[PDB]
């Protein structure tokens, strides 16, 4: 799944 | 593979917006055993980014674990006025987690959706999250 990110 | 959920009311959204800062962490919450793992919910109400300037970004993070990593799968949404979930928002893949690491979404929610009245999104001004975990 593409829409993810961290900090 | 363990699955435990978490709901987190945020009171005085508009009201305490200053008082809030650039990000907020919320109540650490466990496995559903309380054995060996905490996370935390970690909301940022600006999103310090020009991108997701106009989001409200939303995270969650591991605070302790045991082993060196932790897989798990997580999904954010949030409660309505009359307790049910929308505007979901999750990855059908796992994530890494290690102690202090965080995953979330950047642009989680638009801030104008999230305080127009018609939503029926923050009664009596709280903001009603809800998350659940799948660790594997």
């Amino acid at each position: 799944t593409p829409t993810a990110s961290s900090s | 593979v363990v699955k435990f959920s978490y709901m987190w009311t945020i009171n005085n959204f508009s009201f305490c917006r200053e008082e809030m800062g650039e990000v907020i962490k919320s109540s650490t919450f466990s496995s559903g055993a309380n054995d060996k793992l905490k996370w935390c919910l970690r909301v940022n109400p600006k999103g310090l980014d020009e991108e997701s300037k106009d989001y409200l970004s939303l995270y969650l993070l591991l605070v302790s674990c045991p082993k060196s990593e932790v897989r798990a799968k997580f999904k954010f949404s949030i409660l309505n006025a009359k307790g049910e979930e929308t505007k979901a928002m999750e990855d059908q893949r796992a994530y890494r987690f290690v102690q202090g690491k965080d995953w979330g979404f950047k642009k989680f929610i638009r801030r104008d959706f999230l305080l127009d009245e018609a939503n029926g999104l923050l009664p009596d001004d709280k903001l009603t999250l809800f998350c659940e975990v799948s660790v594997v």
